């Protein structure tokens, strides 16, 4: 992918007011109760059997955290997603055996999250640039896939 | 399939939606054009220009079809078999469009419902939207 | 929905594959897994190579219930509903990938049957396997 | 995208023994046979009410050589797909509104045509193979769609 100048702005302006604690937490837990499919992964986690169950579960919200952190990251490297996400694309074939449409499901819920707390400031400008971005890591997290 | 659960929670949340279904159609559309730009492809013959009324109207007809769905839960291939006709047989739009309208409709209701948007709630719209959309693809060959 | 000459076709077609039916199972599963390396992710604890045992194994379990599915074509939410159950609860295989096998197995198919793979005969295989993939997903969520 | 070297050579060897106007003509017939709803940019060629009235409309044929031609010319150039099918991608998106999931419709469709005519020797290398370069040429189309 690559973002205009005024999409760059949007992401950025956007995310100085991201708390990035909460959200992941938010984001994977969705996950889990949205696509319980995806819930394949997290057998060590404990109770997965209700919503409260697992939104409130600590593992859940610290992978969460863990996730959404790295992603944080990846948003000073726009223009060098296949690079930056290199190392962990390769992990998360070889050593996870993770489906990459995990990621572009992870991507989606992401957006419903972000446009649940920022109500009428998330417009229709802002979520088309955070589309963007959320194709293009998902993209390059499935790159080194063999 | 939708479990008694899921239509109590898509009833409640369209409900709170009231009067502003119309607003909330043409929103929809905008963001499905913005972040996902092949869907531009069906609408040549549209002003596309952020407030445009012939966006406007669109809205509030799909806004319309979604509250007869909703009174109609329990029957939506009767209830829109005229509309299922129309996709299959004139308009023609690609079955994968179908998800991307779907994503930003609910996008849309996140934005606009603060207290009702919760985990259960946001699964039970996603499986009726989904829904919808395979009644309105079920006759395309 | 499956109509009277979509089912005259699949019985014709799978007919003709017979006794070959796990062998064309192994071959598709292969195909799959060169075309789609995605598709390994759910196979980690299985030798993959060209020839191993448990893909012979495995397309011949393939095969079988795809037989299976031919023989109760009017009624098949009923016949493969215990299928359909260790998909959605053990194996949690993503929804996506359902169609990546179709495609296999109708490519598959036309490289063994020179007469028999119309483009009528292609139509009509294409709405089975969907249809099958449709049932294999019905109980997800 | 990122054929190997052996894949490249493994391309080339079959495409020199296809007749092109031959399996153009067949591939789009069958995308408007199996995928009805693509019959809806063709309201000028006249009759497609049924299997046998698609496949021999000298109109489809004509069209399907001129698709293939211009596919085949493009298979001589893998280093930088996007930029040599830059002016096809602007003509789809600007003056005749194509949807990009045409494309990949159409490349699934071409890999079946060349498994009925080949037979064995379309091996699962061979479609691996084929299956990247579908999927190029249809990213590549789909670039200038923004
Ligand atoms: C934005 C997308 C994602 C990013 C940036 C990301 C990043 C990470 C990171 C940094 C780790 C720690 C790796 C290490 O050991 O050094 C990790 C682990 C892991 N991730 Fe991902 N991840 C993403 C999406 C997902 C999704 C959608 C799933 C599955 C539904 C998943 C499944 C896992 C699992 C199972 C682990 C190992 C957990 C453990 O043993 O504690 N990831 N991920
Ligand atoms: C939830 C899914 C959808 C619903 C409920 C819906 C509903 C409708 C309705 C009610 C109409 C107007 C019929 C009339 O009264 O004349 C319509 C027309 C139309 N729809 Fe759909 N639709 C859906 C999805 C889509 C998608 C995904 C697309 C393309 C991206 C699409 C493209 C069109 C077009 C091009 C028209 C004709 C517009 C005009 O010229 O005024 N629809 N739809
Ligand atoms: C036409 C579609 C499919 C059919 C008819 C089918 C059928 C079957 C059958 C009959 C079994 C054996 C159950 C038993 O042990 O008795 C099985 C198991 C399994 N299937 Fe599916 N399947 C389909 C699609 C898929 C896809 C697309 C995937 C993933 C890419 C998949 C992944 C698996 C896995 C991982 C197992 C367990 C294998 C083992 O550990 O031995 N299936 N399937
Ligand atoms: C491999 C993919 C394709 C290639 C390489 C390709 C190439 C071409 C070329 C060279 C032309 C003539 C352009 C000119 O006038 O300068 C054309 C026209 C056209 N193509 Fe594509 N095409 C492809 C796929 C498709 C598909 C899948 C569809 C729709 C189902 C489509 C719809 C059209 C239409 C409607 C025209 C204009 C025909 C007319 O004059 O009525 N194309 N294409």
């Amino acid at each position: 992918v690559h973002l205009t100048p005024e999409e760059k702005s949007a992401v950025t302006a956007l995310w100085g007011k991201v708390n990035v604690d909460e959200v992941g937490g938010e984001a994977l837990g969705r996950l889990l109760v949205v696509y319980p499919w995806t819930q394949r992964f997290f057998e060590s986690f404990g109770d997965l059997s209700t919503p409260d169950a697992v939104m409130g579960n600590p593992k859940v919200k610290a992978h969460g955290k863990k996730v959404l952190g790295a992603f944080s990251d990846g948003l000073a490297h726009l223009d060098n997603l296949k690079g930056t996400f290199a190392t962990l694309s390769e992990l998360h074939c070889d050593k996870l055996h993770v489906d990459p449409e995990n990621f572009r499901l992870l991507g989606n819920v992401l957006v419903c999250v972000l446009a649940h707390h920022f109500g009428k400031e998330f417009t229709p400008p802002v979520q088309a640039a955070y589309q963007k971005v959320v194709a293009g890591v998902a993209n390059a997290l499935a790159h080194k896939y063999h | 399939v939708l479990s008694p659960a899921d239509k109590t929670n898509v009833k409640a949340a369209w409900g709170k939606v009231g009067a502003h279904a119309g607003e909330y159609g043409a929103e929809a559309l905008e963001r499905m054009f913005l972040s996902f730009p092949t869907t531009k492809t069906y609408f040549p013959h549209f002003d596309l220009s952020h407030g445009s009324a012939q966006v406007k109207g669109h809205g509030k007809k799909v806004a319309d079809a979604l509250t007869n769905a909703v009174a109609h839960v329990d029957d939506m291939p009767n209830a829109l078999s005229a509309l299922s006709d129309l996709h299959a047989h004139k308009l023609r739009v690609d079955p994968v469009n179908f998800k991307l309208l779907s994503h930003c409709l609910l996008v849309t209701l996140a934005a606009h419902l603060p207290a009702e948007f919760t985990p259960a709630v946001h699964a039970s719209l996603d499986k009726f939207l989904a829904s919808v959309s395979t009644v309105l693809t079920s006759k395309y060959r």
